[PDB]
């Protein structure tokens, strides 16, 4: 139980190491960016600083599914 | 809440123009530059929303509004508006018409109008008082001595822009930690997706 | 909207020319300047639409318009017009003609055009006033002044005006995004392709 | 706790100003440096957490609050208030209003309010004394010793800018470690995820 | 009974080397990064200085399944 529901976490969501200046209304940000289907307006010239790093999450569905 | 008078201190400061008697730049000028700041900072920042709800009918068909930035929401008797246009389309969907701060609706209906907008309060005297958080004295100066700099007193007029540049994108990070720390959720986990 | 005057100035001390007595640029160059500023604007973002709706017979056969710079939509009688000609083609598919600033319909028919396109309103006058929005100030001033410094008033005028390039460039993306926040649709999510 | 005067002794050292007669930088403008200074390092590093719990009902609307920064906690009877937003939503879920230093709730409805936000106790008098941790005197002084670099005094002002800024974040690092070292958890493992 | 708590422990789990000045209130860091869906938000500057160092946790995930 706690695989599938992990795995199903894992999958389906994203993860990102934000700075505290990276985007107004953050939240906002990780609203419209869950969805897949995804247009975020940002503030501009917030693509050439990578204030934002979006972790990589599915490191561990094959271990996972395995065990 | 920020006085004019601060800024334009700091700005005849930074222009080695902090002489009470000579003043080669007219406050007239400062103040037209102050607005023009304004309306940068406030249109990419998004910093002002308003809300007006209005009626119009056959008698008066325009809504005026001022300093108009953009609109976001646009209801109509508790109907969405969809799409914006200013060409007056005689009929087919209804559409928002924009007539450069005058607004209507296209194909027109009897109705009320609730529209979510920005907007400036610009300034006009140098005893008046700029309605914006204090975080942003710092990119109002740097942003209207960028506009004063490229006046050619001197011939390294430039690079002190550039820099001037830098120093103003330092003030826009600190005035975006401050909104995203007033306006935005407190949160530290996203959530799944739901289809 | 913008007074001709502020754009005037803005120049006028960008250029070390802001004497009143002496005005070694005359102000019919600088009005000349800025209808080509005007053009340039308006062309590349499209900022004004317009739509006349006139009629055509035989005895008038061509529609005068006035500043035109594109057409983006033609209806005769609610029938959409497709292709566009300059050649006056004697029959076959039903093309709309253009003359240079007027407009009728290649193998002729009684009828009317419907047409949406794109104008100037051009200045001839320091008194006039433009009727653009306040945040297409720096982009006229901008634009104008690069037209201005290629006067080989000094031996170091071509980085002068690289650096005012630049500028414009940012001016152009300020204005962009005002575009985009009045007539553009508030979404955050694009739609699936439906085949 | 820091007292103003050995913050001003050492930006005027710093500054090449330290002369009781002359004082070519008023106390005014080092005052309010100073307080620019305190906003900025408040924000960034959300020194100071304040709790404020009121009551609202339909006599008074509104909650004034003082040198606000952000709002990270909202209250209403003990209910988690979710949104924020400025613009006097009619209906709908309830959200937190805040209207510059005054807060208050959108669909209004009355109780109390228990808000958790952050503050300045900004400063106006040379004899004032800065309520911050003694580590934080360094990026006091680096800080609002970059904002007056950029008088032009000096030719070579703004490289001297340059390693003030990196002074600055030297001074910055140490801060973390302290804040971290006081209001942090002292763990040296992580927790396995739980779901 | 040990290599299954150990591989368990292994995914699940991250390991990282902090300096003592990376970020404000590291055990709130550490706690908002353990999940799967994290969004931590940083000091600013933070991401360009490289003062956390991420340790690969599974490098012994295999050997342990085949032992």
């Amino acid at each position: 139980n706690y695989a599938e529901n992990r795995m199903g976490n894992m999958m389906g969501s994203f993860k990102a190491m934000f700075e505290e200046d990276a985007v107004v209304d953050v939240a906002e940000f990780v609203e419209t960016m869950s969805l897949d289907n995804a247009i975020a307006k940002v503030r501009p010239n917030a693509l050439k600083d990578h204030k934002i790093q979006f972790m990589n999450n599915q490191a561990d569905l094959s271990a996972l599914s395995q065990k | 809440m920020i006085e004019v008078s601060e800024v334009i201190a700091k700005v005849r400061e930074r222009l080695n123009d902090n002489e009470v008697g000579n003043y080669e730049i007219l406050d007239s000028v400062l103040v037209e530059n102050i607005n023009q700041a304004l309306l940068k900072i406030c249109l990419e920042f998004r910093l002002k929303k308003a809300i007006t709800r209005s009626l119009i009918t056959e008698e008066e068909r325009f809504l005026t509004l001022n300093n108009l930035l953009g609109i976001e929401s646009v209801k109509l008797d508790k109907k969405e508006i969809e799409s914006r246009n200013t060409i007056e389309k005689d009929t087919g969907e209804l559409e928002l018409l924009i007539l450069s701060d005058r607004i209507s609706v296209t194909p027109f209906k009897i109705g009320e109008l609730e529209v979510v907008y920005y907007t400036y309060e610009e300034i006009r005297n140098i005893l008046e008082t700029i309605k914006l958080p204090k975080i942003c004295l710092d990119v109002l100066v740097y942003s209207v001595l960028c506009n004063l700099l490229e006046i050619p007193n001197n011939e390294t007029n430039f690079s002190v822009l550039a820099n001037y540049k830098q120093l103003l994108k330092l003030a826009k990070d600190n005035l975006t930690n401050y909104l995203s720390l007033m306006y935005s959720k407190n949160i530290h986990f996203s959530k799944v997706v739901r289809v």
